[PDB]
């Protein structure tokens, strides 16, 4: 019934469909450490989670706040030689940096060396995301592309 | 030092109304007292990767008037980057070694904070990146709609033409919600209308803005009626159904039309204003262009000498 | 059991970063059942695996050809009610059709509204896909650089 | 009903040794009695998406020697698939509703098999796709060996040029890879070598062939010496350093020839064979040409006959 | 003497109900019956100033079966109207001087009226002028209609796409409005919609039409889906928002289709039908398109036999 874990974080709660989302849009496999997934999981609190365990690794502050964007519900759990030494969670991030593209084609990002940034904002309803460059806000959904 | 001393000038939405009102009043000091060799020893680089008249040659002459030096370029096809394959940032970076300020126009919205990243501590003043920002036309406006109505604050000002594409009414706009009680109108095609983003800037400060289909239905409420070129060279394919102006102004129009009334137009125009509007009191364009003049050689000014011009 | 399931499929000895490629590949989140991911587990001879385990599912016959091409080293273990009623390991086909893209930038397959196919001449150095449409013979390696 | 009747002609490899040998005893007949009104009634497409003088002319001609009717296109350009932009798909599909075989050119590797797949029953016959097969070509080059030599096992056949690109020498080693004895030779810069796969293929039927970087190296050994063209049209940039031709026969190279040796060239031929050679008793590139008439007179009369007796 | 004997087929306006009907009766039977002779002797021109796949090498085949010879050129730029500069005035009238009918596609809007000024006794018949008429489209589409519907009366036809430059929807729209009850519903993008000077007949005719945003919307009320294409050529600028098609028949939207619904379209397509649509029983455009040698044969058969029994 997924697994015990010595030491490190289990994001914990993460919504039924994200955890393969978010595996992938913050590079979580590109490890060497073990990783137990949970794919829709029995929650009660909501019906289907998902639940990634990564072994030996820990979360930042800015890392975990990057979730808040596809997973606020989410709850990091740091953990210290099977002890819950923390429980952490997502507020929205200032600016999330480097893992989105700007919608806008002429904007300067795509051509130049650097890295993206979004200035975050709770508009009313969704999020969204100013480019650092082009200046033009962009909704959060949008921005997960097509 | 000053409160812009080798302060980076991208965008108004990074600027606030006191380095709006100290630029301004720069501006008008300066005006008065030419200061020839303010900048005396100093060189500034003049890079247009972009069409230019207007801007280029009133940045490079202000330059000149306070004694600086001018390198650069008005076209990118003889750079290396223009031939030789480089890089922006490798572009930005080598003129950073040379020149104590950079002024820099560009087709790529975010070219001027792009450079800012790679100018090290030489200023970049933003000559137009793209559709977005054009921070010095917004400071000959205000110098300019000061200098005629008096105030920056409780103007009505209606906006005219292209507002998707226009990086001159995105500052304006912006330079504008600073001060207080503005009332804008605004009459674009749909298809080139207001930026949304700017709407939520104006209902956040609680700006009443409101949509208008002609110049008549706002000729009499306003004071500075700002009307703007369409973007040609930016419209998508799919714009291309409006690349005339659909609002042309012409002398008739201005018939009931409020005395302190100024028409501004950042320029090049093309049909928007007819040449009868230019023997009317009414047309300050040619105006608004020469107050490039001064407020561009009152921000060279600041961003260069900490101390404050007298 | 090291997880379990009643009906279902748990493929095994899945080299380690060829699991989250195969998720991706086989559309396995598309799913609204169970599934475990064993990111980077042992396995005694080729030290760490990963492994897989869709409950209530089984894999259809293009998908385990495919894994023949991807992953020779799994073994697919059809389990019904908890018994492995069978364990299997792919064997290559002949042909591998609407998947690999042919690596001939002049190939017709490209521009008109074909669906791709390959014929498979198991190599003593390696696998050799030949193309429907141009006839060309590549390496699998050339081939399935992703 | 005779075994190539209705067949598709898109590769060597689906034609078998005796598919070959039943088109050349057709071939030579038809060469010594004329059949005109053999596929009198029948209408053929002739779609040549690319270049033509040989491939089309002749085929067409045969066409008309037969008495068919012929309906095409000498360049996509003028077809909806041009300038309406419409698939290859769907172009063949349509053309497949009028006639009663297609002959195609056409640039892109595949296309030949690609028509077949939505030609219903018309039988499409590739006149070449990209670098690919060009089938009958090869029947017109075993019609001209046959007759020159009187045997297609047992011969030494150098083949010098660009047989990377030349779908001309890729369709005929798989056809005389398919007769007893032939020994093989291949003169071509590397870069625009003989492909791997015809060799594994060479080597698995235990054929024996090799490299040579000269002509004056296999002269007095060969056969046949089958010249082809630098494939500049196919080329990449990086082949480049390769458009001149690396070995050119002039008639002095002939000197230690075999009498019976006969020098083959598809054509068009640029520098690569020097019209001294035009002059000697082994020049025979124009009769080979010729006999483009009756190799593909009898292909289309063994796909649309369905017994022929002749 | 049969009533098309000589006669010029330009509009539908001119062409009869019994006209019509004449030709689909004639079609029919060389369908049943093929005359292989019945033009034996006759040389026809095909002048096509503009692209085809379709109508040209159609009309060429049913020509060849037919027992015709064709003449032409399929594009002008090989010319003398296109290099030496002469009037289309002139083309035809030499044209005339040695052939028995001239078939013409055309770019401009017009242009087989303008033959037949000066085409002296020579028939034209129009293969399509600018986005004016397309008769002998309309004579396919009414075969098709007959063999799928049994009935050319009381039909529920949609028209979906550029029904402004349509030439083909403008010609079917004529010649089923000159038969008794057939319902027609419009579904194009508003700067695209159907001519008012059609829309004005279908009024003095008192036939019911109407406007659709959508295609799921009469899906299940149609007897035809007329798809068209958008005529990217005939577009002009402010139309560029109209390039990238609206309305897109894919197999899931055939869902409550009549099971006697066809799909017709002229093609090529491009977006607008999803090739899913291919593989169901409601898809016919191909069976269409073959629709054209009857059809373009029975229109020879008419204007160039003064009397046909068949
Ligand atoms: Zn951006
Ligand atoms: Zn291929």
């Amino acid at each position: 019934g997924v697994e015990a874990i010595k030491r490190g974080t289990v994001i914990d709660h993460i919504p039924a469909q994200i955890g393969f989302k978010l595996l992938s849009l913050f590079k979580l496999t590109e490890t060497d450490q073990r990783i137990t997934i949970g794919l829709n999981l029995p929650s009660g609190e909501m019906g289907r989670k998902d639940l990634i365990k990564i072994e030996n690794t820990f979360l930042s502050e800015d890392q975990v706040d990057q979730l808040a964007l596809y997973a606020p519900q989410a709850t990091v759990n740091r953990i210290d030689n099977y002890e819950v030494v923390g429980k952490s969670r997502p507020s929205l991030p200032e600016r999330i940096d480097n893992v989105l593209v700007c919608p806008n084609s002429n904007c300067i990002s795509h051509a130049e060396p650097v890295s993206s940034s979004f200035a975050v904002r709770k508009r009313a309803n969704d999020i969204a995301l100013k480019c650092k460059y082009c200046e033009k806000e962009f909704s959060h959904n949008v921005v997960l592309a097509n | 030092a000053n409160p812009l001393y080798q302060k980076h000038i991208i965008s108004i939405n990074d600027l606030s109304r006191d380095d709006l009102n100290l630029v301004l009043a720069t501006a008008a000091k300066l005006k008065a007292n030419p200061q020839p060799e303010l900048l005396k020893h100093k060189v500034i680089a003049s890079c247009f990767f972009e069409a230019s008249t207007r801007t280029r040659l009133s940045f490079q002459t202000s330059m000149h008037r306070l004694g600086a030096s001018v390198v650069g370029f008005s076209d990118s096809a003889n750079t290396s980057l223009g031939k030789k394959g480089e890089t922006l940032a490798d572009t930005i970076s080598v003129i950073s070694t040379y020149v104590d300020a950079i002024v820099m126009r560009h087709p790529q919205e975010g070219a001027a904070r792009l450079a800012t990243e790679f100018s090290g501590n030489v200023p970049v003043l933003n000559a137009g990146d793209g559709s977005n920002q054009h921070p010095t036309q917004t400071l000959l406006d205000l110098f300019t709609i000061q200098q005629t109505e008096g105030r920056l604050d409780n103007l009505h000002v209606a906006m005219v033409g292209d507002l998707k594409y226009g990086r001159t009414v995105h500052s304006l706009t912006q330079a504008l919600a600073k001060f207080d009680g503005n009332r804008f109108y605004f009459i674009a095609p749909d298809a080139l209308a207001m930026p949304e983003y700017i709407l939520d800037m104006l209902d956040e400060k609680g700006i009443a803005w409101s949509l208008h289909s002609s110049i008549e239905e706002v000729m009499a409420e306003v004071d500075i009626l700002y009307m703007t070129r369409v973007q040609k060279e930016r419209l998508d394919p799919s714009e291309y159904a409006n690349v005339k102006a659909q609002f042309v102004l012409r002398a008739s129009d201005l018939h009931n039309a409020k005395a302190n009334m100024k028409v501004l137009h950042p320029l090049p125009r093309v049909d928007e204003i007819a040449t009868d509007v230019d023997k009317t009191p009414h047309a300050w364009y040619f105006q608004q262009a020469g107050n490039g003049i001064f407020a561009r050689q009152a921000l060279l000014a600041l961003v260069l000498n900490r101390d404050l011009v007298l």
